[PDB]
């Protein structure tokens, strides 16, 4: 039987699933380890920028898991994601290390912009700028891609990069009593949380995993923007951004929460 | 460097 993880549920995504908003038609980039091919997914295509893994398969799992938050299938197995007829594109940025270079990030975003995706997730980050990748952000910016980045996971009040860029809106993760999770970054430039602690997903192996981190809130919100997109499809990057904002639930403080707890039934009513 | 599992420059 088909199990809703708690932070789908928190996130009130079923409510906007009754109305039938699930993302259908709308193209949404993961830009991770790769998405394994897995029964409760629909991958729709992508590519790799990782030199020595030629495929899209996901080697560390991190992407996979990432994944099944947005887009897990409404069906009889497994989880279900926050839009599970979003169209997902594998953008293979990072090796089954974990790690990736600033010019692999930047290739991915490049390719999204490219290639016609609404939503990039960017379930990354690093402490330091670059650059490169915040030109890569802009263009894509520019090109009509939302993009959408994990503050980090060092618990300090400042966010991590790409996330502190100002065309790339920043996620944090809550706890299940709508508290900010301890690793979660924070300050200036947090736009919204979503949940990160005990998320269940897909998980390679044909299987599933809970995990916490600010990479697990991340896609609850780029599952939101599909939502929002499929309701409002001549929406600009911009306008979805602040219409989450705006219908998110305040928590508190905007330096500890931002706006508060995405909330996909406000989004879309 | 990084959060958890992804890291790109320091
Ligand atoms: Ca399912
Ligand atoms: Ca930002």
């Amino acid at each position: 039987a088909q199990s809703v993880p708690w932070g789908i549920s928190r996130v009130q995504a079923p409510a906007a699933h009754n109305r039938g908003l699930t993302g259908s038609g709308v193209k949404v980039a993961v830009l991770d380890t790769g998405i394994s091919t897995h029964p409760d997914l629909n991958i729709r295509g992508g590519a790799s920028f990782v030199p020595g893994e030629p495929s899209t398969q996901d080697g560390n799992g991190h992407g996979t898991h990432v994944a099944g938050t947005i887009a897990a299938l409404n069906n009889s197995i497994g989880v279900l994601g926050v839009a599970p007829s979003a169209e997902l594109y594998a953008v293979k940025v990072l090796g089954a290390s974990g790690s990736g270079s600033v010019s692999s990030i930047a290739q991915g975003l490049e390719w999204a912009g490219n290639n016609g995706m609404h939503v990039a997730n960017l379930s990354l980050g690093s402490p330091s700028p670059s650059a490169t990748l915040e030109q890569a952000v802009n263009s894509a910016t520019s090109r009509g891609v939302l993009v959408v980045a994990a503050s980090g996971n060092s618990g300090a009040g400042s966010i991590s990069y790409p996330a502190r860029y100002a065309n790339a809106m920043a996620v944090g993760a809550t706890d299940q009593n709508n508290n900010r999770a301890s690793f979660s970054q924070y300050g200036a430039g947090l736009d919204i949380v979503a949940p990160g602690v005990n998320v269940q997903s897909t998980y390679p192996g044909s299987t599933y995993a809970s995990l916490n981190g600010t990479s697990m809130a991340t896609p609850h919100v780029a599952g939101a923007a599909a939502l929002v997109k499929q309701k409002n499809p001549s929406w600009s990057n911009v306008q979805i951004r602040n219409h989450l904002k705006n219908t998110a639930t305040s928590l508190g403080s905007t330096n500890l929460y931002g706006s508060g707890l995405v909330n996909a039934e406000a989004a879309t009513r | 460097v990084a959060l958890x599992p992804v890291a790109l420059x320091p």
